[PDB]
């Protein structure tokens, strides 16, 4: 018959024993996880590979159908994501050269030694605690020496086996592939192409510049009163003293710069311990949240398959906070949950992941995901932004039903939650755009790290304490590079879910500063997002934005919007002090 | 209908307390078990995999469905794959229609020799059932009831409320059918053991 109707009956065939697969996979992992054993890993290893060569099959049997004939724009998407051929193109031992440079890469990063000092042992407390010049010096330079030295020429290699690899798959390079997670095709008024998120993040950047300058400027003058004789009125941030290792987030710069340290913040785990939570009232209190809001309940086997606290002495496992996704009708919740308020803020965050993946059940396998790798992330993360409102606190009986708050907290908490939102946007910006001008070839293997120190002074703000030749390479250290990892998820997530809040807060008719704002108690907000939830994958991901926030690309006007107040206070504080940083100047 | 212990219980076309006591010529039951998700399929008028497929439904239904849970009798750890269902079909099925056919469903035009591969499949597909998996994704037990009436004499009829017996007090009755109005006593003459009235 038509090729559409074979495609049809194919796809049917395939979802089938492809959730059999799936779930007989994800019931191995989990049972692995929660219960760490020799025996285990075996039955982890035999069912991860059973779906692999279930799926290399399935993918060489689906590469029959010429994706021309079919006019359904499901089935199409179906077959678009099922005929990806991908890495298979290269030579059998191109493939194993790959997979080897790969392998040694992930075990030279997690094997790391500047002795004994362990990155994880130690390195990472004395980087965030050490308040000495010399050792943090010591340590950033010696695990740099270590580390990039040693991984320049097999990045080298990855970059030109990845790049003919994905050339192979009629891509112009590897940055091309990845970019084409943001495009979609066939929609009259709704297309995307990956040559629009190449701009489209330079106008937001360029928006949001004043603020970062605003803030690093105060960061500076703050941070001056400290390390006396180290740092200059006019020039860029010496590197190792941004409180991290590679300074992707600026918390641990919190403690030296507070606007009023008099005013305590709030926290409320002496709260939580006087009323003796037992670690389930925390995801009641989630499943009350997210059944005030609108959305529906739990399943019944929630409460007794997931494991929500460390098993004890007698069994371990691995209990890093995750949510899980088995199929089948099976959600779990991997968490060793404790009486603090990060524990209910994060267990807050699953919750939304689990009711995120609830939404979109009902569609077939191969479109059982978020519209694009940012818009999952935040909508789990505007339901902390929700429930860390004072008000929702107040709500609640663990927070003193007489509390005062003062504009004093508010710019505290402002710059709290801004030291790590806007702190981390240029640096991610800057990485992006290093890799995506390596693998476009525009930067010789000769400038590698004069550009990338450049990139440093000019975007970010942050200069290096002591010279790089060539044979160091710096960003290798970091495990996202290292490990082959896309890093544009972390950018778009922020505008996704400021834009997300702001449509949430609006739809909830409420009045004031947007940091204030809950939309608890809201029917009409949880219906307008339950909206976009049900979509999935099936339609493209501008639709999905347009129906929540109504505009079809993101914007970052809501950030700027939500960080106002703060923008002021920053403006008022900047009058005397330089804004702005001078790329001449060096720590040499 | 007073178990209250079926998740399902619906008569079509017939009230139930109305059949309770009711005569019909002869009484059809089915039992089959299917995913708790399919329940809903088993209705007149539905379409479904197991609709179009495994069992149909005449729409004039003069039955009765009743369904409940079955987790706890067919759902084993590691999947109870006893039971089959068929997923490919060249066309629909008849009312009241079983097929057992097991020959190799062809999808495109090229025939093959009941060798799975390109364009060929199994009409057959086992199911899954674990105590871990949803509420929908549970086994479910599910009993049809059909009603038959002909011209033929009728042989099922619902249970009759039998009333008590008074006697010396002028009142109404009804004895088998026998109604009338009177004084009721004993008397002395002895029928034959087969004669009524
Ligand atoms: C974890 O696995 C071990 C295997 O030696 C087993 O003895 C133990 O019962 C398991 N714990 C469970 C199932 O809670
Ligand atoms: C695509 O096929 C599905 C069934 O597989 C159908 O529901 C849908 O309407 C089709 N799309 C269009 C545009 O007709
Ligand atoms: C998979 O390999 C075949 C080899 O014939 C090639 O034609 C096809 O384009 C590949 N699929 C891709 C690159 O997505
Ligand atoms: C479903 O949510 C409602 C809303 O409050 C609640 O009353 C009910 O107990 C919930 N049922 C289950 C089974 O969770
Ligand atoms: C939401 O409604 C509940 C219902 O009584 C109430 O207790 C709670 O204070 C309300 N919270 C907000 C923020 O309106
Ligand atoms: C905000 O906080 C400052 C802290 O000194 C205080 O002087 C001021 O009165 C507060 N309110 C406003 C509206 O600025
Ligand atoms: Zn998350």
């Amino acid at each position: 018959s038509t090729i559409e109707e074979q495609a049809k009956t194919f796809l049917d065939k395939f979802n089938h024993e492809a959730e059999d697969l799936f779930y007989q996979s994800s019931l191995a992992s989990w049972n692995y996880n929660t219960n760490i054993t020799e025996e285990n890993v075996q039955n982890m290893n035999n069912a991860g590979d059973k779906w692999s060569a279930f799926l290399k099959e399935q993918s060489t049997l689906a590469q029959m159908y010429p994706l021309q004939e079919i006019q359904n724009l499901t089935v199409k998407l179906q077959l678009q994501a099922l005929q990806q051929n991908g890495s298979s193109v290269l030579s059998e031992d191109k493939s194993k050269r790959l997979n080897t440079i790969l392998n040694t890469m992930s075990t030279i990063y997690s094997t790391g030694k500047v002795c004994c000092l362990l990155l994880e042992p130690g390195l990472n407390e004395i980087m965030a605690n050490s308040l000495d010049y010399n050792e943090r010096l010591w340590a950033w330079e010696s695990w740099r020496s270590e580390v990039g030295k040693q991984l320049r020429p097999l990045y080298e290699e990855y970059v030109v086996l990845k790049n003919e690899m994905a050339r192979a798959n009629h891509y112009e390079d590897y940055g091309d592939y990845w970019r084409g997670d943001y495009e979609v095709n066939g929609v009259d008024g709704y297309d995307y192409s990956r040559g629009q998120l190449i701009e489209d993040v330079e106008h937001t950047f360029e928006e949001i510049k004043p603020l970062y300058e605003h803030l690093h400027a105060y960061v500076r003058a703050k941070l001056m009163n400290a390390y006396p004789s180290y740092i200059s009125p006019i020039g860029c941030l010496p590197a190792h003293l941004l409180g991290d290792m590679w300074g992707r987030f600026w918390t641990n710069l919190y403690s030296l710069t507070v606007p009023f340290g008099q005013k305590p913040n709030i926290d409320v785990t002496d709260a939580m311990v006087d009323q003796a939570w037992d670690a389930q009232r925390i995801f009641k209190e989630a499943e009350k949240f997210f059944v005030s809001v609108g959305l529906p309940n739990m399943t019944q086997g929630f409460w007794e398959n997931s494991m929500l606290t460390d098993p004890g002495n007698v069994q371990k496992a691995v209990c890093h906070p995750t949510a899980w996704d088995l199929g089948k009708g099976d959600f779990r919740i991997l968490m060793c949950t404790k009486v603090t308020m990060d524990d209910f803020l994060t267990a807050h965050h699953e919750m939304g992941h689990i009711q995120y993946d609830m939404a979109y059940a009902a569609q077939p396998f191969l479109l059982r995901n978020g519209a694009n790798e940012g818009f999952h992330e935040a909508v789990g993360e505007i339901m902390s932004l929700s429930a860390a409102t004072p008000k929702h606190l107040k709500s609640i009986g663990l927070l003193s039903p007489d509390f005062q708050e003062d504009n004093e907290t508010e710019i505290n908490f402002l710059l709290k939650q801004a030291l790590t939102i806007v702190g981390t946007l240029p640096f991610t910006y800057m990485l992006e755009k290093w890799r995506w001008m390596v693998f476009k070839g525009e930067i010789p293997k000769d400038q590698w790290m004069k550009k990338w120190w450049e990139m440093k002074r000019e975007i970010v703000g942050v200069v290096e304490p002591v010279p790089h030749d060539e044979t160091y390479c710096d960003p290798a250290s970091l495990f996202h590079v290292s490990n082959d990892y896309s890093f544009i998820r972390y950018y778009t997530r922020t505008l996704y879910q400021f834009q997300f809040q702001e449509a949430l807060c609006q739809a909830a008719k409420h009045e004031g500063p947007l940091h204030k704002c809950d939309i608890s108690n809201s029917t009409e907000a949880g219906q307008k997002l339950f909206n976009m939830l049900r979509l999935g994958k099936s339609e493209p991901w501008t639709l999905a934005l347009e129906n929540v926030v109504g505009a079809k690309n993101m914007n970052v006007r809501p950030l700027l919007n939500y960080f106002e107040p703060l923008f002021t206070w920053l403006k008022d504080q900047n009058k005397n002090s330089f804004v702005g940083w001078s790329t001449d100047w060096s720590p040499y | 209908y007073n178990s209250a212990s079926f998740s399902t219980f619906k008569c079509y076309g017939v009230s139930p307390t109305k059949l309770n006591d009711l005569c019909f010529t002869n009484v059809y039951a089915d039992s089959f078990v299917i995913r708790g998700d399919e329940v809903r399929q088993i209705a007149p008028g539905q379409t479904g995999k197991i609709a179009d497929y495994n069992y149909k439904l005449p729409d004039d239904f003069t039955g009765c469905v009743i369904a409940w849970n079955s987790n706890n009798l067919d759902s084993k750890v590691g999947g109870n794959y006893n039971y089959l269902y068929r997923l490919f079909r060249k066309s629909n099925l008849k009312p009241f229609e079983r097929d057992i056919s097991t020959e190799i469903y062809q999808a495109g035009s090229t025939p093959c020799n009941g060798v799975e591969g390109f364009n060929c499949y199994f009409p057959l597909q086992s199911y899954g059932f674990q105590p871990t998996y949803g509420v929908g994704y549970q086994p479910y037990r599910v009993v049809v009831l059909s009603f038959e009436l002909l011209h033929a004499p009728a042989t099922v009829c619902g249970p009759k409320k039998s009333t008590n017996l008074v006697k010396n007090k002028c009142v109404n009755f009804n004895f088998n059918g026998l109604t009338g109005t009177g004084v009721l006593t004993e008397s002395n003459k002895k029928f034959l053991p087969f004669q009524q009235f």
